[PDB]
């Protein structure tokens, strides 16, 4: 197994312009959406076929009721936050919780809040304490840190429950999440502005999206490499690239994907 | 507050060749807040038959979306992606670089 | 914290009824449980927050209404003898917060009967301490007996000179069946008040045994020639003597 | 989850210690709660454990091993007061509470000077026999004629005098206190006055 992850996001919007839910929730395994809920449908629904086929209807019924509750919690906290800040009008409140299971056997877990899309409160499950970015966050910090049992509960959830959900969903979606589609890599040479040769090394067709690409001179490290984003091709695979300039030493593109290494010599 | 204007990237599913059927993606990312309008244009005009993912969430609290459509590139046809967002005075039309 | 009504209710089969529950703790979540001998609490219905409800483990024959943030009603559509039980309302700050405890109301005892023809208030009698006990132990025991009542809906208490007393008192945990062979046996209950021999010999000291019975309300139909077994207090008293 | 297991009933002596066990086998774990419920009253929250160890609140302590799926409620310096049922409950992976059927804890007084006797009491207007002041090892048995009625043991506490005593009651409407508790095994030096 490669590194895998489970993440749940919440998004609250006070005073939303028509057509924007006041509350949206979405879970992910790796890059794949698995679950969704919002304040318009007021239902938690699967977003992936392997989630729908493996989780009985009483699962979605139970989490429908909790998200309804959690939407009301988010509405009320946003109101208090705005009161602390003395903010009128429309503002956003966000939460991310999740965990990772890396190849190493070692795990991670995290829990974070943002207000207006900036860091607000960061939980440390190893010291069981919240980090506050300012004095309003410091007030909430004191409230949450005074409930000792609640911090122990979060630590337990990140370290045991979250990892066990992830292992469950990996088995459900293993045919999607554990597969490998290797990349197609090509190198393109071209003289650009007079006397400037750009080399592009370009990859597509691959999955998982994680991929390593770099340029090397004579077999040792490279100058300034330009990196293209890993982008979804819309068919379940990904694409990316890396480029350098030379002018006229000989170069090679090096690609790493799912434990297979590739060299393209220019 | 702090609003982030969207990054807009237009690219084909496969290496593009004039006359071979392909897919045109528009990936709209890094923006905040979440309200956004995206359309794909053929020679200035909205393509009606356009798929898109749901709104997605990044660890940095911004959002991203993928819009795409089936298309056959030609020398004549000029494709673009048009995006509107509160950071934008008017809609930004971003022209496909033709897989250059 | 949580207020629940009524404490006791007799119902005929096929009658309907609503249990009320109110909490003013700004809690978001409320629950209706039934407790039956020899098994864990069973959740009937719940309301994770205002504006939503869902079935629990044993919803059949019930429904609920989360009227507002404070109130969560439970209805018995058509009372069945199987719904004879003790019902607990409970609330909690949220649902899905791992460490939040439940806050329970006091309980509602409900008995469903085919008819009300066997409902009887208790008879109560107090029995003065033995003369042999007084001089052999320098202590004096009063015995109270509530006999012949049905259903088992009684609360018994001792009152010395106006104040309810708890020291020197013990009431039987369970009633006993006067006709153990009979499906609708009536019940007897005993309680013991023990005081010093000096106390009992003090003629100014007043001993009162009291049994709150919970039976029918003013608005129940009664046809029989015998008196209507309404909710009532039955008592017997004793005066100290030397 | 599926199962919570805790003993039906437990008896221990006043002034000693007792441990009420609770094993759980659930699908996911989000906390173990202990509640106390007095006879005829509502449960009330005692303790919450979610990580391994022992939390102590006064004379009460609650322990959890998450790997053995196991908790106990520990009660030190037992008092009569402590008689009640104790409810074990586990939150599962979907935050549902699975409740154990409860453990009834009975506290036996430590009888200082037993004085077993059977007395007769007259109505203040019918006759009642009172077995009383026997050691906490004596166990009374119910009636056979069904026209006689006999209650179970009951412990009373005269708090001003630190005096606990047991008692059982019997009555009928051909019946005498000499024969009353014959079906139970009474002490050999029980007092039967004239
Ligand atoms: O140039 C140089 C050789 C020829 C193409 C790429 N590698």
């Amino acid at each position: 197994m490669r590194t895998h992850s489970l993440r749940y996001f919440r998004l609250g919007v006070s005073d939303p312009i028509h057509g924007v839910p006041e509350f949206i929730s979405v879970g992910y395994v790796d890059s794949h959406p698995i679950t969704t809920y919002d304040s318009v449908t007021r239902q938690k629904e699967p977003r992936a076929p392997w989630m729908a086929e493996n989780l009985a209807p009483d699962h979605w019924e139970r989490y429908t009721q909790l998200l309804r509750g959690w939407q009301q919690m988010f509405k009320v906290e946003l109101k208090r936050l705005q009161r602390h800040y003395n903010h009128s009008g429309s503002h956003t409140y966000q939460r991310m919780i999740g965990c990772e299971l890396l190849e190493d056997g070692s795990t991670t877990g995290f829990l974070q809040y943002a207000y207006d899309g900036q860091d607000f409160l960061i939980f440390n499950k190893d010291t069981l304490s919240w980090l506050a970015v300012d004095n309003v966050a410091h007030t909430i910090k004191q409230a949450w840190e005074a409930n000792q049992h609640e911090l122990l509960y979060q630590k337990n959830w990140l370290e045991e429950e979250c990892i066990a959900w992830l292992k469950r969903f990996l088995e459900y979606g293993k045919d999607t999440l554990q597969r490998t589609e290797p990349p197609l890599v090509r190198v393109n040479r071209k003289e650009t502005f007079p006397g400037v040769t750009a080399l592009f090394c370009k990859a597509h067709g691959f999955y998982p999206p994680e991929i390593y690409m770099t340029w090397m001179k004579n077999g040792e490290e490279i100058q300034e490499i330009d990196y293209g984003d890993i982008l979804p091709s819309g068919d379940g695979t990904y694409q990316a690239w890396a480029s350098i300039e030379l002018d006229p030493n000989l170069y090679s593109c090096h690609v790493e994907h799912s434990g297979v290494h590739m060299v393209l010599q220019v | 507050m702090i609003q982030r204007t969207p990054k807009i990237q237009v690219y084909s599913r496969h290496p593009a060749e004039n006359g071979k059927s392909n897919f045109l993606n528009c990936y709209v990312s890094g923006f905040h807040p979440s309200d956004i309008e995206v359309d794909l244009l053929k020679n200035g005009e909205r393509i009606e038959k356009v798929e898109h993912s749901d709104l997605s969430f990044s660890k940095d609290w911004s959002f991203y979306l993928l819009y795409y459509t089936e298309f056959t590139p030609t020398e004549k046809d000029e494709y673009a992606c048009r995006v509107n967002h509160v950071t934008l005075s008017q809609p930004k039309i971003v022209k496909w670089d033709r897989d250059m | 914290g949580v207020t629940q009504t009524p404490k006791f209710q007799v119902l005929k089969t096929g009658q309907s009824m609503t249990l009320q529950c109110a909490q003013d703790m700004n809690h978001n979540s409320m629950y209706w449980y039934r407790q039956d001998p020899g098994m864990g609490l069973r959740l009937i219905y719940y309301s994770a927050s205002e504006g939503t409800t869902d079935k629990g483990e044993v919803p059949n024959g019930y429904n609920v209404s989360r009227l507002n943030k404070r109130e969560f009603s439970l209805r018995l559509e058509s009372a069945a003898p199987s719904q004879t039980s003790v019902y607990f309302c409970a609330s909690s700050v949220w649902t899905g917060e791992g460490s939040g405890e439940l806050f329970f109301g006091e309980g509602s005892r409900l008995t469903v009967l085919e008819d009300l023809k066997n409902v009887f208030p208790p008879e109560v009698a107090v029995f003065e301490p033995s003369e042999a006990e007084i001089s052999h132990t320098q202590k004096a025991t009063l015995v109270c007996l509530a006999t012949g009542f049905y259903p088992d809906h009684v609360e018994l208490s001792w009152w010395v000179n106006g104040k309810e007393v708890h020291s020197g008192v013990c009431t039987d945990p369970q009633p006993l069946k006067e006709q153990p062979a009979l499906n609708d046996s009536r019940y007897a209950l005993s309680s013991r008040l023990r005081v010093s021999a000096t106390f009992w010999q003090n003629p100014r000291n007043h001993f009162r045994c009291q049994v709150q019975f919970y039976g029918l309300s003013e608005n129940d139909e009664w046809t029989q020639d015998r008196a209507k077994p309404v909710t009532q207090i039955v008592s017997a008293e004793a005066w100290g003597r030397a | 989850g599926q199962n919570i297991d805790q003993p039906t009933e437990m008896t221990a002596t006043e002034g000693a210690i007792v441990q009420i066990n609770c094993t759980y086998q659930t699908s996911g774990f989000n906390g173990l709660f202990w509640y106390q419920q007095h006879a005829g009253e509502a449960p009330t929250f005692l303790s919450y454990n979610v990580l391994d160890g022992l939390e102590e609140k006064g004379r009460f302590s609650s322990f959890l091993s998450r790997s053995k799926g196991y908790s106990y409620l520990l009660l030190k310096e037992l008092q009569m007061k402590d008689s009640a049922s104790y409810l074990c409950a586990v939150k599962d992976s979907n935050y549902q509470l699975i409740w154990g059927a409860g453990t009834k804890l009975i506290i036996k007084p430590d009888i200082q000077n037993p004085d077993p006797a059977v007395y007769q009491l007259r109505d203040s207007k019918k006759s009642v026999c009172l077995f009383t002041d026997f050691d906490s090892q004596t166990n009374v048995s119910q009636s056979k004629d069904s026209d006689v009625y006999i209650t179970d043991k009951c412990v009373l506490d005269m708090r001003s005098m630190d005096f606990k005593s047991n008692s059982a009651v019997a009555w009928s409407n051909d019946f005498a206190c000499a024969n009353a508790f014959n079906n139970s095994i009474i002490p050999e030096d029980t007092f039967f006055p004239s």
